């Protein structure tokens, strides 16, 4: 069982359902310590839109915050790939831009072309550190 | 520990900073998604620049120890302006003399313009 | 007056324009030999950014705006015509904000 | 003849003597009231090497000053299009980022394809007519 599990709302961003839903599967079935679930009076959210600078996360990087999907920007990258990154921040991983494909933090960096929405082995073992004690 | 997408404008000025100073370099960085801007790096610049977790004077606290520079007075200054973690910034710094500069910056990616 | 390299930072501040206060929107543009940066109209942006020759007060050039009260800031700050500058204007609310923006492809990011 | 003879000083860009030398016959073929003399105790200056925001000028706009030809920039646009232009602020012009190939002040606005070193005749006749009296 999870020493934790972490609420989203979903509801702000009806364009990104079901890259929202598959960002959850995926990280629920990569790490032990927190669990994802969808909610109402949640500790994070998805809000979507139109930014110039394109999709990111507010957070302290301990479940709370917000993560904003920009619409040009999931049209050109893999959707899943960016929502899984991006509630990878949430989760408390910082970005490593220099990082390869088989790298979910490594976000935007090796190009559009990468599609892999998975975290990697170190990346995995990391989120199981940071809520290991809740 | 604050997460959030940066947007800056990074500068090197010689002298203290002054405003008519000549601005010898300056670069822009956008770290987001995608890692992008005018710097001729931008991947190992805004993961530079997240290694510092808010606080700029991190741009500083790796020197070289083995670097012995001299000790008179040809100022030069670095400056971090714009949006950093989601909040907005404005930082500079002043060196006694390039060396120092050279020295303290320790080839950090964001400088390396 | 003077001409130079520019590398500017554009934001859009909910509020005063506090160290707390949330950035609504950010771009960067460069001009040099080229127009570039991470703003959706560069080659306007930066002919709208020389039409102020030095002076950002010159982006403000003035609908009927409704009288509320929701504080918004426009900042710039960087290298403008090879001179380092830090700018900023604080709006009562975003619609006096559009009527003195009044479309200003600078900020049109 | 002209009214004012500018010297300007190549030296510190030895890869671009070719380029610097066009750049001042197209101008001295294309303005009267201005002519550029090859060298001396010079007015403004040509200086290359690497900057991140790739060629510039920094000037007063009446002869003085100093233009930075950056070595990736010039590989990727081409050269002569590039001292021109920027020979072009130094006799006072300024940039028309929104402008076509067809006007040198356009720079590298409508892209690398464009090859075009000469000013067109509203730009020589702006040229002529700052340096009639100045
Ligand atoms: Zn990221
Ligand atoms: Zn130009």
């Amino acid at each position: 069982g999870p020493m934790v599990t972490v609420t989203y709302d979903p509801s702000n961003a009806p364009s990104f359902q079901q890259e929202i839903a598959n960002a959850a599967q995926i990280w629920n079935s990569s790490v032990r310590n927190v669990q994802l679930r969808a909610g109402g009076n949640a500790d994070f959210s998805y809000y979507e839109g139109n930014d110039s600078r394109g999709s990111y996360a507010q957070t302290d990087g301990h479940g709370r915050g917000y993560i904003f999907l920009d619409y040009q920007q999931n049209q050109q990258y893999d959707s899943t790939r960016v929502t899984a990154h991006e509630t990878g921040h949430v989760l408390g991983l910082p970005d490593h831009y220099q990082g390869p494909c088989s790298e979910l933090m490594s976000g935007g960096g090796p190009g559009p072309s990468c599609t892999n929405p998975y975290p990697n082995a170190q990346e995995r073992s990391r989120v199981n550190a940071l809520w290991a004690n809740g | 520990s604050a997460h959030g997408p940066s947007a800056m404008v990074f500068t090197v000025i010689q002298g203290s900073g002054e405003p008519t100073d000549t601005v010898l370099r300056a670069t822009t960085l956008s770290c987001a998604y995608t890692a992008e801007g005018t710097h001729p790096a931008p991947r190992a610049a805004c993961d530079a620049l997240n290694a510092t977790d808010g606080e700029l004077n991190r741009l500083l606290a790796a020197p070289d120890p083995s670097l012995v520079c001299p000790m008179y007075f040809d100022p030069v200054t670095v400056t971090a302006d714009g949006v950093l973690n989601g909040r907005r910034v404005a930082w500079k710094h002043t060196f006694s003399n390039t060396c120092v500069m050279s020295a303290n910056l320790n080839s950090n990616p964001v400088y390396a313009f």
